[PDB]
């Protein structure tokens, strides 16, 4: 018997817009657990959007978070509860971040690393013992929100896309000297790198 | 409110003044401005 | 028939707990 | 019959709105919106844009709401005439 | 504020270690056991006061870069019979390795050394440790030790502020509910 | 169940990474091509 | 756990057997010519033995539960590993989808 | 652990200890160094051989107990709580509590702290510490700090720490910093006049 409000199927939808099997019971149980997890995710997101101060404030109407990470784009993070343009990367990152926040309590680190202690943040314990600095190796010691991190990631993605498109146009429009780009294999959620080269058409060797 | 500082300018480099729908205070967003001057200006604006 | 004193497997020894606590306190048979 | 049914359904709407407001205060908004005055079957006052970081929104039921569920009343400010926004 | 540690101590024979661990994992928070080896040395100061201050220093031999822990546990505050727990003042300080030299130069004289091998489980605030005391064979030889007795030692402990006591009530209830497999009771250190 | 699922996930990940690797090598070849194409609209 | 399965099987079997025995005995009781004299006594003995056996088995099986019984509902779950694996599988599916789409575009290119 | 140097610069003149601190703040503004918060150091003394405890704000949760030439234990703040409580077998010494309180100025990867060892209620003296966080190796920055002090402080630039005097490639450590603080406190006390 599924608990009330966990019925149907729910999936969080994150979009960027340039405008404005086996056992039956298993399916029901997994769908209800996913609905509960998405509800917790969106509750944390809305609470961080409302009660935390940040630049370019955001709007939450009923179940949709509309933000302007850049002055010329819109990020929409809306929970979709069916009750019977999607970037799956951002949804996966939201799920993994919520699961990491959940594992923080069951974290093996915070569990009395030595013996007969106080069971808390063994890294911070070693930093306090080894006399760590005010901000350096302390300051906030991890104190951010799901919304902040997600917005940073979205901004990085947009910037990457922008640079890519710009170089592509440069490659298609300007053809006289040359243009080249070799994107790196490993990237990050807040960083990336390319290798631009401007050679000539025939003299590749000397024109380096 | 996107108010420009200088007449010849693009989308950026203009004061974007937003209002928090939940709180009502004025929040200014300049691209390259330091955060201390930013919060000082925010307080001076929210005062009057 | 009838029934006797048969607890299913006794795993607790009170004299052993007393000895262990005393050793933790006074280091008995530990030096 | 119409008067009794109308009074009953409007009172039921009044707290269906009061329950929604308290649910929003509990989970998402969190003191960003407050309840100034709530009279069961008379009015419900919601305050937004608090003085910390005032305005009220009253859901009255008065005499006969012949025209509609008593048109809502924004009591303190009496917002200016914005043709598109005041209608919504 | 001062930290009071509630301790309930009971024993398990090795032939029931398996079953005990099973039940413990099943009821305790969803974690794997931590398998902790700790070497503890007791130092006493023969002060003018008849009572000698006793400080215990524990080093993990199973982990690297884990700070030595200095713990002071004073006299029992047990009074009322409606708690069934040893309430003692607890001060726990993580310390650097030079701690040994510091204490011996400060006057503290080493007493006894016992290594402890066992598993650590936590249920909420409660932490259950099932360990075996190996009386070190040769104080220098941490490598060689003598198992003090066949039975392992089960300790349930909650170290919280003195004002808090609901957690100690929870500890007593949890020990009582572990009674069918084994018995944990407050045993006075005296004799 | 945990051991089984973990192993499955890890195997999947290894495969994925190697793929990432193979796809990246193909991408490098294409980036060395398309960019060097004469064309010149 | 096959032990519990075997126990249950034996239980059901014995119960059915004893019921059938009782039926036969009462049918022979109403019988005008109870030819099964010694046979009837043997049946009674068998039924009694069966009931005793059932009782003993049941008591032992009940203790089995008490040895693992604790009242505590047990916290420890596999939710962590399960969720992680589900996420991983979904990610691999997404990767497969993208690969297929790129392959389709390449096929289109070749088709001209 | 970044190589550090601490010296006492005479407030001197008729310039008031506090006015000399103001002149030092003017010199730090001239460098272009900007304040990065505040730092407070306090010490507890125990007649017994000799026990000294120094704690510095820059390191928030550590308390350092140094036994003269003997080893320094860097421990959690609870250490202060514990020593105070046990007290019976601890020498009460006197009101030797020496503290240096001053502004922290950060110039491109160098943190300079100028403070007045105020003894008890009355200020007397001045301690300057230049810390280079990038430089973890002692001697390599004994030279760098002598050069930097000659550059700003100018005259009255010191001769560098005893650990600096010791020739090792060993990493410097907050321990030596506490040692310097200790020697500084000792110097004002003996200085008297």
């Amino acid at each position: 018997q599924i608990p009330s409000d966990l019925e149907g199927s729910a999936y969080i939808k994150v979009s960027i817009q340039k405008q404005a099997g086996s056992p039956h019971w298993q399916t029901k149980l997994e769908a209800a657990q996913n609905v509960l997890l998405c509800k917790e995710i969106f509750a944390q997101l809305s609470r961080e959007a409302v009660q935390i101060k940040s630049q370019v404030p955001h709007i939450v109407v009923k179940n949709q978070i509309i933000s302007q990470p850049f002055p010329s784009l819109q990020l929409s993070i809306s929970l979709c509860h069916s009750s019977n343009d999607h970037l799956y990367v951002l949804e996966h990152n939201l799920h993994l971040l919520i699961r990491e926040f959940h594992k923080q309590t069951l974290s093996s680190i915070m569990m009395p690393h030595p013996a007969s202690a106080p069971f808390g943040h063994k890294r911070m314990r070693l930093s306090g013992p080894q006399a760590f600095d005010k901000n350096e190796i302390n300051s906030l010691q991890s104190s951010e929100g799901l919304l902040e991190k997600i917005i940073k990631q979205a901004k990085h993605i947009f910037l990457r896309s922008r640079a890519a498109a710009t170089i592509d146009s440069l490659a298609s429009r300007i053809e006289d000297p040359q243009i080249q780009a070799h994107w790196s294999n490993i990237n990050d959620v807040y960083e990336s790198s390319v290798k631009v080269l401007i050679t000539s058409q025939g003299y590749e060797q000397i024109c380096k | 409110l996107v108010v420009p500082i200088l007449e010849p300018c693009g989308n950026s480099e203009c004061l974007h003044i937003f209002v928090d729908l939940h709180s009502g205070m004025f929040q200014l967003m300049l691209y390259g401005l330091d955060q201390a001057t930013l919060d000082d200006m925010e307080k001076s604006v929210n005062d009057d | 028939e009838s029934g006797g004193l048969r607890p299913n497997k006794q795993t607790f020894n009170p004299t052993d707990t007393n000895a262990l606590v005393a050793a933790v306190a006074f280091g008995k048979g530990l030096s | 019959m119409y008067n009794c049914l109308h009074s009953f359904c409007l009172s039921l709407q009044l707290e269906v709105l009061h329950s929604q407001t308290l649910m929003l205060i509990r989970e998402r908004w969190g003191d960003l919106v407050q309840v100034e005055r709530y009279h069961a079957g008379k009015c419900l006052s919601l305050s937004v844009w608090n003085q910390q970081v005032v305005h009220k929104v009253t859901i009255k039921i008065d005499e006969n709401d012949v025209s509609k569920p008593l048109q809502i009343f924004h009591d303190p400010p009496l917002p200016a005439s914005d043709s598109k926004l005041v209608e919504r | 504020i001062n930290m009071m540690e509630y301790l309930l101590q009971g024993s398990v024979l090795d032939h029931s270690l398996e079953s005990l661990i099973h039940r413990l994992r099943g009821l305790c928070d969803n974690m794997e056991p931590e398998t902790f080896l700790d070497h503890e040395m007791v130092f006493l100061l023969k002060g003018q006061q008849a009572s000698p201050f006793v400080l215990r220093a524990r080093r993990s031999m199973d982990r690297a870069g884990a700070p030595w822990h200095l713990r002071y546990l004073g006299q029992p505050e047990m009074g009322d019979k409606n708690r069934h727990a040893l309430v003692r003042n607890c001060v726990d300080i993580a310390t650097s390795e030079n701690l040994t030299d510091f204490l011996m130069e400060m006057g503290f004289r080493m007493d006894h050394e016992f290594v402890a091998k066992g598993h650590l489980f936590r249920k909420g605030i409660m932490k259950i440790m099932v360990y075996k005391i190996f009386r070190i064979l040769v104080p220098g030889n941490t490598d060689s030790t003598e198992a003090l007795s066949l039975s392992y030692l089960v300790e349930l402990s909650v170290v919280a502020p003195a004002g808090q006591d609901m957690v100690s009530d929870d500890m007593k209830n949890f020990a009582e509910q572990l009674k069918p497999l084994v018995h944990l009771e407050k045993i006075d250190p005296k004799r | 169940r945990n051991q089984q699922l973990r192993t499955l996930q890890e195997e999947c990940d290894r495969k994925l990474i190697t793929l990432r690797d193979e796809i990246s090598i193909d991408l490098y070849e294409l980036e060395e091509e398309y960019y060097s194409s004469s064309s010149s609209l | 756990l096959a032990n519990e399965r075997l126990r249950a099987l034996e239980d059901i079997e014995r119960e059915i057997g004893a019921i059938l025995q009782n039926a036969g005995t009462v049918i022979l009781e109403l019988s005008k010519e109870k030819t099964n004299e010694r046979l009837l006594d043997r049946q009674a003995a068998a039924f009694t033995a069966s009931v005793q056996h059932v009782e003993a088995e049941l008591s032992a099986q009940i203790r089995y539960l008490t040895q693992v019984a604790t009242g505590q509902p047990h916290e420890g779950s596999s939710y962590s590993s399960r969720k992680d694996c589900q996420m991983a599988l979904k990610r691999v599916d997404y990767a497969r989808l993208k690969l297929s789409d790129v392959a389709r575009t390449c096929e289109q290119m070749l088709e001209n | 652990m970044g190589v550090t140097c601490v010296s006492q610069m005479p407030v001197a003149e008729g310039k008031s200890v506090q006015q000399t601190v103001e002149l030092l703040t003017r010199k730090l503004e001239m460098l272009g160094a900007e304040k990065q918060g505040t730092f407070c150091v306090d010490c507890e003394t125990y007649h017994t051989k000799l026990m000294y405890v120094m704690h510095n704000s820059e390191y928030p949760l550590s308390c350092f107990a140094l036994f003269e030439n003997g080893p320094c234990l860097i421990a959690d703040t609870n250490f202060d709580v514990l020593m105070v409580k046990l007290k019976g077998f601890f020498q009460s010494a006197k009101a030797s509590k020496i503290e240096t309180r001053g502004t922290r100025y950060q110039y491109c990867d160098f943190l300079v702290k100028v403070g007045t060892v105020t003894m008890g209620p009355s200020a007397r003296g001045i301690s300057v510490e230049v810390e280079y966080g990038p430089c973890v190796v002692a001697s390599d920055c004994w030279s760098l700090l002598l050069e930097f002090l000659q550059s700003f402080l100018g005259s009255h630039t010191p001769g560098a720490p005893a650990v600096f005097g010791n020739r090792h490639d060993a990493v410097y450590g907050p321990a030596d910093t506490m040692v310097q603080y200790m020697e500084l406190f000792n110097k004002i006390r003996k200085q008297q006049q």
